[PDB]
């Protein structure tokens, strides 16, 4: 009988760990910076030199729109449909168990380094 | 082991034993013989399922105890659930908190159902952790396939803090209202999605609607606090609003059935009220039974058939039942024995049929269990003719006790 070789990359649940607030905020900031960027999946130094001589007044700082009044809507991260759920590990949202599984397999805590 | 509902005089009746063309079988679904009345009842049951015609009354008459109430229980069991079948005795309308006419119209309205459908998103999962910051808080719900966090409002976090804040409780969250209901210490945990959109269908009767919309804390339909509902605003407006729900995709009416047993107890007032209650578009279909022949109507000295006035008897159809023969009586007794845990011999069945045809049918049906318990005393297994005779001697009947009155008692 053919012996089906199994994978050895499985991780122990005793070693798997939940995430925190600072790392989630850094995730969000990185995702937004990537969405703003345009290259393979600099202006950082540009904005650094910019803020080097910025103050409070009629400028970019006091010109930014800011947060809106209508509350943030909970959209999904995998399929994009309305997501009433959240990921207890990282806080990501989802709408179905299939979406949760795809997130755990492809997104959950794998890009944070 | 033993439930509330136990073996009764009509427990064997599982419904009408009719075919696809409303043709009664010799003995099916616990109903024996009575072919004419059974096929006449199937027709009214079919047009009840139809519901396009309103205000029909079908009376059943014949000799006392000729399956008169059995046919009604069979009709009820065939109509099944999701279709109100209100059975009431002719005395139940005589009340002190409500007039007889008010009780009769109350029963008429209870015999009419209103179907309504809606969607609602419901949650069901095991609580994992809770936090409250004196106010807003957070919750963690779990199911066998997934978990999630929720930022709860003040009311929700308060309702959750009302219980044991630590894990263990498997709760349900009706997002519409948010009423919490902990099923137990995680009863097992649920499978599938945590939050699912469920369809909710309700068959609420017009009487329930009236009681709900008649008063603050209106739901007095649990103790009959509906004393004289105000027809001026309550019932007329409810009828109008039900007609508006109709033909708009909101609701649809489901006409029920009203079984008035022993209607000869009703009075001329109740009959005069029925004369017009059976003419309204919201009037349900009803059946009625009677044991008396041409007798006096309660209220005056008028001698009328069935104790029902002529102006109302002309407003209904009548179905006569034939007396049971040896075959029908024996088959009914056999069905009763099969419903019960008793088993009789062939000679025992013959003797019991003879005894139930000499005096009356109910007598044998009652002696069945007595003979079973008497044969169980001598340490036997089957009810024998000697046991049936022992019982026939111990317990008397109507005709043999009315003749033993050769010694004068009080009067
Ligand atoms: N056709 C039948 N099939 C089965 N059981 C019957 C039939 N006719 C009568 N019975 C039974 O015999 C008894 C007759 O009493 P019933 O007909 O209810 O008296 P009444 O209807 O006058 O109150 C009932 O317990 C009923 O269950």
């Amino acid at each position: 009988m053919v012996e089906k070789k199994t994978s050895v990359r499985s991780q122990d649940p005793g070693q798997r760990r939940v995430l925190d607030r600072a790392a989630r905020q850094r995730r969000i900031n990185r995702q937004l910076e990537a969405l703003e960027n345009d290259n393979f999946q600099n202006f950082q130094a540009l904005l650094e030199e910019q803020n080097l001589s910025v103050a409070e007044g009629p400028n970019y700082l006091t010109a930014c729109a800011g947060p809106p009044s209508r509350p943030q809507r909970p959209f999904c991260a995998v399929c994009g449909f309305p997501s009433p759920y959240t990921c207890v590990s990282c806080g990501a949202r989802y709408c179905t168990v299939r979406c949760l599984g795809t997130h755990q397999e492809t997104r959950c805590l794998k890009w944070t380094v | 082991v033993t439930r509330i509902e136990r073996i009764g005089a009509h427990s064997h009746i599982r419904g009408l034993g009719l075919d696809d063309a409303l043709e009664p079988r010799q003995a099916s679904q616990g109903m024996v013989g009575q072919l004419a009345a059974r096929r006449a009842a199937g027709v009214v049951l079919e047009m009840i399922r139809e519901g396009k015609i309103a205000g029909r009354a079908v009376l059943i008459a014949g000799q006392p105890g000729t399956g008169k109430t059995a046919i009604a229980m069979g009709m009820a069991q065939a109509l099944g659930p999701d279709t109100p079948f209100t059975a009431i005795a002719g005395s139940e309308i005589f009340s002190l908190e409500m007039s007889k006419t008010e009780a009769l119209t109350q029963a008429f309205r209870r015999s009419i159902g209103v179907r309504i459908k809606e969607e609602t998103e419901i949650i069901e999962g095991e609580v994992v952790e809770i936090q409250i910051d004196r106010k807003v808080g957070k919750l963690t719900l779990k199911t066998t396939e997934m978990e999630t966090i929720y930022d709860l409002g003040t009311k929700m976090i308060e309702s959750l803090t009302k219980d044991k804040v630590q894990a263990g409780d498997v709760i349900t969250i009706d997002k519409a209202t948010g009423k919490i209901s902990k099923l137990g210490r995680s009863v097992q945990c649920p499978d599938g999605e945590l939050q699912k959109r469920k369809e909710v269908v309700h068959t609420v009767s017009l009487h329930e609607i009236d009681v709900i919309n008649s008063r603050t804390q209106g739901f007095l339909a649990l103790f009959s606090g509906d004393t004289g509902e105000i027809k001026s605003e309550v019932r007329e407006q409810i009828n109008a609003k039900v007609a508006e729900w109709r033909e708009e995709g909101k609701a649809e009416i489901i006409p029920g059935v009203l079984f008035i047993d022993e209607v000869h107890m009703l009075d001329i007032e109740s009959f005069s009220f029925l004369n017009r209650a059976l003419e309204s578009d919201m009037a349900p279909v009803l059946i009625m039974a009677t044991n008396r022949g041409i007798t006096r109507i309660r209220g005056t000295s008028y001698q009328s058939p069935h104790g029902i006035p002529i102006d109302l008897l002309d407003r209904l159809l009548i179905v006569s039942t034939t007396p049971y023969s040896e075959k029908d009586t024996k088959q009914i007794l056999r069905i009763r024995c099969e419903e019960e845990d008793v088993e009789m011999s062939e000679d025992a069945y013959t003797v019991l049929t003879r005894i139930g045809l000499e005096t009356s049918l109910r007598y044998a049906i009652q002696l069945i269990t007595a003979a079973s318990l008497v044969c169980r005393k001598r340490k036997g297994t089957e009810v024998q003719v000697d046991d049936i005779k022992r019982v026939y001697s111990l317990f008397l009947d109507e005709s043999r006790s009315t003749q033993y009155m050769k010694e004068y008692q009080d009067a």
